[PDB]
C-alpha cells in the first residue's frame, strides 16, 4: 500500500537511530560502585572530574559513566542482575573501620561488614567474568590510627609490626583472598592517593588492562 | 616456442632430476613418513572442526578463523597424500596436465595455510588495539578475510596450472620443478616472505602495547610464551623450503635437489602443528575433548 | 514495636471475618468457565490461516 | 505488651488457617480427573521483533491485540506492530534502568519505570508527533517493579519499597497507598473489572487489594521463595503466582486457598513470568530455562514448551482476543508465538 | 502547529521559481509532506511528496521531471523547485503533512499556501453532487464512487474526506472510512465498502458550509474528485 510502504520507511529510519545510537553506548565504559556509608565512595566521586545516581567523565579521549546504586536501601538479590557485564565493579571500603563497629549492630566491626559485602559480590553469579578494582580510602587517617592502637582488635592473628607499611598490606591481602574465582577476575587494589589524583589514572589503566586482557580472553590468546 | 607435446620424462631429462622407475629405500622411507603426517593432519582437524562447530560457545570470529585454519590443513593433508601414491616409480604415470594438478593442490593448500595464520595474526592485532569492553562483534570482517584467504590461496594455486610456468621458456624455469619458472619461485617465495614478516610485525607491536600499558600498573610470561611458539613453528617450519626456493632460483651450483623431499615434508609438518598449536592455550576448548 | 503489632491484629481479625466458599463449588464454577468459552479460544483450539492474523 | 499482642496474633493466624481447612472438601486435580487433556500445544514462532541492544525486562500488550511495548536496558522503549513487525514509536528514556512496562487501555499512553524510583508517563497522541513525557510520578523510594494503567488518570504502581500505590496522573500525587508487605513488591496484575488486584512480594506471599478503600481483603501464601509474577484468571475469581520455588500456583479468592501447583522434577530454575490464555485453560510461564512452559491449568500437566530464547524470558504476555502469545528474553528479541 | 509558505505571486510563462514552506511548531524531521494545487476555480490535484528523511519521492503526471521538491529539516523548512512554467499550473499550492503509521492521521494539517499566477492506471474519483441545497439543523448525506476497489487486503479502505471552508485551507474530517479525524466534532461520519462511499452529517451549522472533497490513497498519485459544496 502506499501508506504501509511509507510505514516500512518508518521502520528503516527507526533502525538507523537505534544503530547509531548502539555503538555510541558501547564506546562509552560502564563501572558500578559499591561500599560503606562512610567508605568515601563521596571522596572517589569528587576526585572523578535519590535512585541510582550516574556521573558522567572523559580522561585520555576515553568516556566514563559511573553508577553509584548504594542508594538503593532494597533486596540486592532482585535488582543486581542488572548490571551483569558492566567493565568493572568500583569497591570502596574506608582502613580507618578496623576499630569501629555500627552504632546499630551489637559486635560486628564495620570493617568485618564490609568484608561481607565483599565477598557476597567478589563471589556473585551474576559477576563470574566480571573484573574488580578495589579502592582502599582513608588510609591516610589509618596510618594515623594504626600509630596510636593496635590492628589485631579486628583481627585476632596478624604476624605483623604496627607499621603503616605492614598494616596496609596485610588487610588488602586479606580482603584479596576472598576470592574463589581466581582463575577468572582480576583485583586491581589501589590505595586512595590524595595528591596525583591518580586514582582515575589507576581506573582508566585498569579498565584498559581490563578490556585489553579480557579481549584477550574471549580471543584465546591468553 | 612452447611444448606440451612431450611427456614428464622429457622435462625431468631436461632438468636434473631423475624419475625413478624403481622403488628405493629413501622412498619407502618417506612414504611411510609422509603418509602417518598426512594421517595426523587428517585426524587432529577433524577433532578441532568437530569442536570448533558443535560447540554454541566457540561461534565467534576468532574461533571462525581457527576452523579455518583446522580446514586449511585438512586440505593440506590431502593435498600431500595424493602427491604420495604419486612419487617413486608413480611419478611415471603422471601426464603434464595431472602433474600440474598434484602442484596446484599442494601450492594452494600451503598458501591457504599461510594467509590463515596471517589473518588470524591480524585479527588478534585488532582486538587487542580496540578500546572498549563488549563491542558486539559483526561476522562482517571475519568473512570477508575468509574469502581473501580463500582468493588468494586459488589463484595462487592456479597461476602456474594456467599461464605462469615454462611450458614456453624451457631454459629460463627452476630445478625442482621442472615447469614453474624462476618467476613464480621467486614470487611465492617473497609472498611467503612478507607474510612471515608481517606476522612478526604485528605480534612484536602487540607484545610491545600489552607491555607498556600493563606494565604502567602473569600476563607478560604467557604472552611471551605463545609468541615465541607461534612464530617459531613458522620460522623453524617454513626458513628452509624458502631459502632453498631462493637458492634454486638466485644461487649458481647450489645443490638444493638433495634436502627437497624433507623440507616439503617439514613445511607439511608446520600444517601438522598448528591445531594444537592454536588449541593448547585455551583451557575449555581443550578440555572440551571427551 | 507496640504500634505494628496492634495494626496488625486488626488485620487478621478482619481477614478471619469474611465468608468463605466451599472449594467444592469454586472447583465447579472454574471447571464452568473454561467449557462455556472454551470454544472462543484461540491457543486451546487452534484456528485456521484463513482466521488467523498472524 | 509486645507478647501479648504477638501470642494474640499467632492465634488469629489459626482461625484463619482453621477455616481454610474446613473449606477443603476436594482438590480440583480430584474434580478435575475426568475432563479431556488438552493435547499437545504445538505452538510455532509466527513473527519475531529484532531491534532492542540489550537485555528485554517487560512487554504490555495493546487492547486492541495489534501494538506492544517493550523497555530494555539500551534505554529505549518501543512500541510495536505485531502484524507488520514495524517500529511505530522509539521512546529514549531518560533512565536506562527499565524494569516495568505498562500500555494505557486507551492507548493514548503509555508508562515505564525502573531503579530511578520513578514512574514515566508518555503521550502517544501529540499534536507535535514526538512522544513526549507527560508525568513524573516520583513518591517511592525503592525501584518500581510493576505498573497497570487503570484509566488514562489512575495508574497503580508496586516498589521495592514494600509499598504498592494508587497515583492521579493529573497532579501526580498518590490518591492511595497500600502497605503491609513485609518484602519487596515485584509484580500486581489488575481485575477484570479493575475494583481490585493482588501483589506479589518478595515475603512469599500474595496480598488482594482494594483500590478505593485501599486496605488488604486477604494474603496468600503457600510459596517457599519470592513470588515473581502474578495473573488474574479471566474471570476475575482466581489467580496465579510464579516463584523462585519452580512452582505455579492457582489460589482461589472466593475460597481463599491455594488450588493447584505446577511443579515438575525437571524444572529447578525460578519462574519470571506468568500469564493465562483466554479461556483460562493454558497457563503459559517463562522460567529461567530459557524457555517457557504452557500448562494445562485444570489438570496441571505439562502440555507444551516454547523454546525459542537463548537467553532467560523476562516477560510472557497473551493478547486480550488471545490469538497470540509474546515472549520477550534477555536474548533481546520478543517473539510472537501463534 | 502552524505551516506557512512562501512565494507565489506573478511570473512569466517560462521562469522557474521557488516555493519554501517554512514549518514551526511540531517535529517537521519525522513528517512526510506533500504538495496540493488548487486551481482557482477547479478543486484540489495532488503533485509531490517527500517520505520522512527524503527516502522517497514522487510526483504527478503533469509535473513529473518539471518540478523538484527537497526538505532542509534542520532549519525545518520546505522547498518546491518549479522548472518552466505553463498555463496551466496557475494554482494556490497549500502544503501538507503527513506521518505513516499504524493508526496515524495523514493529511491532517494543510498550510495557507500561496497563489501562484503564470502570465498569458490512475484512479478517478467521481462525485456529481455539486452546489446542493441545505439547511441548518438538517441531517445532509454526501455521495462519493471510485473506479477501483479501494479496499485494500488487509481491510483498510483508503478513502479520505476534507473540507474546505470559503476562504479557508482544506481541513482533514476523515482519515478512512469509519474513522473520524482530532478536533472534529462527532456529527461527520462516514460508511462505505469497495467503490461507493458516504459522508453524512447529523445537524450542521454556518460554521461547516462550505465545498467538500473526496480522496484517496490506495496507490500514488492521490486523485483526488471534484468538489462538493453546500449551499447556503
Ligand atoms: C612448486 C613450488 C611451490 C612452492 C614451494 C613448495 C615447496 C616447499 C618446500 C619444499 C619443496 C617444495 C616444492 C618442491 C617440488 C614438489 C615436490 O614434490 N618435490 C619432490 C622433492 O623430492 C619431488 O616430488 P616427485 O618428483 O617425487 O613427484
Amino acid at each position: 500500500s502506499a501508506e504501509d510502504k511509507a510505514a516500512v520507511e518508518r521502520s528503516k529510519m527507526i533502525d538507523r537511530n537505534l544503530r547509531e545510537d548502539g555503538e555510541k553506548a558501547a564506546r562509552e565504559v560502564k563501572l558500578l560502585l559499591l561500599g560503606a556509608g562512610e567508605s568515601g565512595k563521596s571522596t572517589i566521586v569528587k576526585q572523578m572530574k535519590t535512585g541510582i545516581v550516574e556521573t558522567h567523565f572523559t580522561f585520555k579521549d576515553l568516556h566514563f559513566k559511573m553508577f553509584d546504586v548504594g542508594g538503593q536501601r532494597s533486596e540486592r538479590k532482585k535488582w543486581i542482575h542488572c548490571f551483569e557485564g558492566v567493565t568493572a565493579i568500583i569497591f570502596c571500603v574506608a582502613l580507618s573501620d578496623y576499630d569501629l563497629v555500627l552504632a546499630e549492630d551489637e559486635e560486628m566491626n564495620r570493617m568485618h561488614e564490609s568484608m561481607k559485602l565483599f565477598d557476597s559480590i567478589c563471589n556473585n553469579k551474576w559477576f563470574t567474568d566480571t573484573s574488580i578494582i578495589l579502592f582502599l580510602n582513608k588510609k591516610d587517617l589509618f596510618e594515623e590510627k594504626i600509630k596510636k592502637s593496635p590492628l589485631t582488635i579486628c583481627y585476632p592473628e596478624y604476624a605483623g609490626s604496627n607499621t603503616y607499611e605492614e598494616a596496609a598490606a596485610y588487610i588488602q591481602c586479606q580482603f584479596e583472598d576472598l576470592n574463589k574465582r581466581k582463575d577468572t577476575k582480576e583485583i586491581y587494589t589501589h590505595f586512595t592517593c590524595a595528591t596525583d589524583t591518580k586514582n582515575v589514572q589507576f581506573v582508566f589503566d585498569a579498565v584498559t588492562d581490563v578490556i585489553i586482557k579480557n579481549n584477550l580472553k574471549d580471543c584465546g590468546l591468553f | 616456442q612452447c611444448f606440451y607435446n612431450e611427456s614428464i620424462a622429457f622435462f625431468y631429462n631436461r632438468s636434473g632430476k631423475h624419475l625413478a622407475t624403481e622403488w628405493n629405500t629413501v622412498s619407502k622411507l618417506v612414504m611411510g613418513l609422509g603418509i602417518t603426517v598426512c594421517i595426523f593432519i587428517m585426524l587432529a582437524n577433524l577433532l578441532v572442526m568437530v569442536a570448533i562447530y558443535v560447540n554454541r560457545r566457540f561461534h565467534f570470529p576468532i574461533y571462525y578463523l581457527m576452523a579455518n585454519l583446522a580446514a586449511a590443513d585438512f586440505f593440506a593433508g590431502l593435498a600431500y597424500f595424493y602427491l604420495m601414491f604419486n612419487t617413486g616409480p608413480n611419478t611415471r604415470r603422471l601426464t603434464v596436465s595431472t602433474w600440474l594438478l598434484r602442484q596446484g593442490l599442494i601450492d594452494t593448500s600451503l598458501t591457504a595455510s599461510v594467509a590463515n595464520l596471517l589473518a588470524i595474526a591480524i585479527e588478534r592485532h585488532i582486538t587487542v588495539f580496540r578500546m572498549q569492553l563488549h563491542t558486539r562483534m559483526s561476522n562482517r570482517r571475519v568473512v570477508v578475510v575468509i574469502v581473501v584467504i580463500w582468493t588468494m590461496a586459488i589463484v595462487m594455486g592456479a597461476i602456474p596450472s594456467v599461464g605462469w610456468n615454462c611450458i614456453c621458456d624451457i631454459e629460463n624455469c627452476s630445478n625442482m620443478a621442472p615447469l614453474y619458472s624462476d618467476s613464480y619461485l621467486v614470487f611465492w617465495a617473497i609472498f611467503n616472505l612478507v607474510t612471515f614478516v608481517v606476522m612478526v610485525v604485528l605480534y612484536a607491536h602487540i607484545f610491545g602495547y600489552v607491555r607498556q600499558r600493563t606494565m604502567r600498573m602473569d600476563t607478560m610470561m604467557s604472552l611471551l610464551k605463545t609468541v615465541v611458539i607461534v612464530l617459531g613453528a613458522f620460522i623453524i617450519c617454513w626458513t628452509p623450503g624458502l631459502v632453498l626456493l631462493l637458492l634454486d632460483v638466485c644461487c649458481p651450483q647450489c645443490d638444493v635437489l638433495a634436502y627437497e623431499k624433507f623440507f616439503l615434508l617439514l613445511a607439511e609438518f608446520n600444517s601438522a602443528m598448528n591445531p594444537i598449536i592454536y588449541s593448547y592455550r585455551d583451557k575449555e576448548m581443550s578440555a572440551t575433548f571427551r | 514495636s507496640i504500634a505494628q503489632a496492634r495494626k496488625l491484629v486488626e488485620q487478621l481479625k478482619m481477614e478471619a471475618n469474611i465468608d468463605r466458599i466451599k472449594v467444592s463449588k469454586a472447583a465447579a464454577d472454574l471447571m464452568a468457565y473454561c467449557e462455556a468459552h472454551a470454544k472462543e479460544d484461540p491457543l486451546l483450539t487452534p484456528v485456521p490461516a484463513s482466521e488467523n492474523p498472524f | 505488651e509486645l507478647d501479648q499482642l504477638r501470642q494474640e496474633a499467632e492465634q488469629l493466624k489459626n482461625q484463619i488457617r482453621d477455616a481454610r481447612k474446613a473449606c477443603a472438601d476436594a482438590t480440583l486435580s480430584q474434580i478435575t480427573n475426568n475432563i479431556d487433556p488438552v493435547g499437545r500445544i504445538q505452538m510455532r514462532t509466527r513473527r519475531t521483533l529484532r531491534g532492542h541492544l540489550a537485555k528485554i525486562y517487560a512487554m504490555h500488550w495493546g487492547t486492541d491485540s495489534r501494538l506492544l511495548v517493550s523497555a530494555s536496558q539500551d534505554g529505549k522503549l518501543i512500541i510495536w506492530d505485531s502484524y507488520t513487525t514495524n517500529k511505530v514509536h522509539a521512546i529514549p528514556l531518560r533512565s536506562s534502568w527499565v524494569m516495568t512496562c505498562a500500555y494505557a487501555p486507551s492507548g493514548n499512553y503509555v508508562a515505564c519505570g525502573g531503579l530511578d524510583n520513578i514512574c514515566s508517563i508518555y503521550n502517544l497522541k501529540t499534536r507535535e508527533g514526538n512522544v513526549r513525557v507527560s508525568r513524573e510520578l516520583a513518591g517511592h523510594t525503592g525501584y518500581l517493579s510493576c505498573c497497570r494503567f487503570l484509566d488514562d488518570n489512575q495508574i497503580v504502581t508496586s516498589s521495592g519499597d514494600t509499598t504498592c500505590a494508587l497515583w492521579d496522573i493529573e497532579t501526580g500525587q498518590q490518591t492511595t497507598t497500600f502497605t503491609g508487605h513485609t518484602g519487596d513488591v515485584m509484580s500486581l496484575s489488575l481485575a477484570p473489572d479493575t475494583r481490585l488486584f493482588v501483589s506479589g512480594a518478595c515475603d512469599a506471599s500474595a496480598k488482594l487489594w482494594d483500590v478505593r478503600e485501599g486496605m488488604c481483603r486477604q494474603t496468600f501464601t503457600g510459596h517457599e521463595s519470592d513470588i515473581n509474577a502474578i495473573c488474574f484468571f479471566p474471570n476475575g475469581n482466581a489467580f496465579a503466582t510464579g516463584s523462585d520455588d519452580a512452582t505455579c500456583r492457582l489460589f482461589d479468592l472466593r475460597a481463599d486457598q491455594e488450588l493447584m501447583t505446577y511443579s515438575h522434577d525437571n524444572i529447578i530454575c525460578g519462574i519470571t513470568s506468568v500469564s493465562f490464555s483466554k479461556s483460562g485453560r493454558l497457563l503459559l510461564a517463562g522460567y529461567d530455562d530459557f524457555n517457557c512452559n504452557v500448562w494445562d491449568a485444570l489438570k496441571a500437566d505439562r502440555a507444551g514448551v516454547l523454546a525459542g530464547h537463548d537467553n532467560r524470558v523476562s516477560c510472557l504476555g497473551v493478547t486480550d482476543d488471545g490469538m497470540a502469545v509474546a515472549t520477550g528474553s534477555w536474548d533481546s528479541f520478543l517473539k510472537i508465538w501463534n | 502547529v502552524q505551516l506557512v509558505e512562501s512565494g507565489g505571486g506573478l511570473v512569466q510563462p517560462g521562469g522557474s521559481r521557488k516555493l519554501s514552506c517554512s514549518a514551526s511548531g511540531f517535529a517537521f524531521s519525522s513528517f512526510g509532506m506533500h504538495w496540493v494545487r488548487q486551481a482557482p476555480e477547479k478543486g484540489l490535484e495532488w503533485v509531490a511528496y517527500i517520505s520522512s528523511g527524503s527516502g522517497t519521492i514522487y510526483y504527478a503526471d503533469t509535473v513529473k521531471g518539471r518540478f523538484t521538491i527537497s526538505r532542509d529539516d534542520p532549519k525545518n523548512t520546505l522547498f518546491l523547485q518549479m522548472t518552466s512554467l505553463r498555463s496551466e499550473d496557475t494554482a494556490m499550492y497549500y502544503c501538507v503533512r503527513s506521518i505513516y503509521y499504524y493508526g496515524s492521521s495523514p493529511f491532517d494539517f494543510w498550510g495557507q499556501g500561496t497563489t501562484l499566477t503564470v502570465s498569458s492506471s490512475d484512479i478517478v474519483m467521481t462525485q456529481a453532487t455539486s452546489s446542493v441545497p441545505v439547511t441548518p439543523g438538517e441531517s445532509v448525506s454526501i455521495s462519493c464512487r471510485s473506479s477501483k476497489s479501494l479496499l485494500h487486503s488487509n481491510g483498510n479502505t483508503y478513502l479520505y474526506w476534507f473540507l474546505q471552508r470559503p476562504g479557508q485551507s482544506p481541513q482533514l474530517l476523515i482519515y478512512r472510512m469509519s474513522n473520524l479525524a482530532s478536533g472534529v466534532p462527532d456529527r461527520f461520519s462516514g460508511s462505505g465498502s469497495g467503490t461507493a462511499f458516504t459522508l453524512t452529517i447529523s445537524r450542521l451549522e454556518a460554521e461547516d458550509v462550505g465545498v467538500y472533497y473526496c480522496m484517496q490513497h490506495l496507490e500514488y498519485p492521490l486523485t483526488f474528485g471534484a468538489g462538493t459544496k453546500l449551499e447556503l
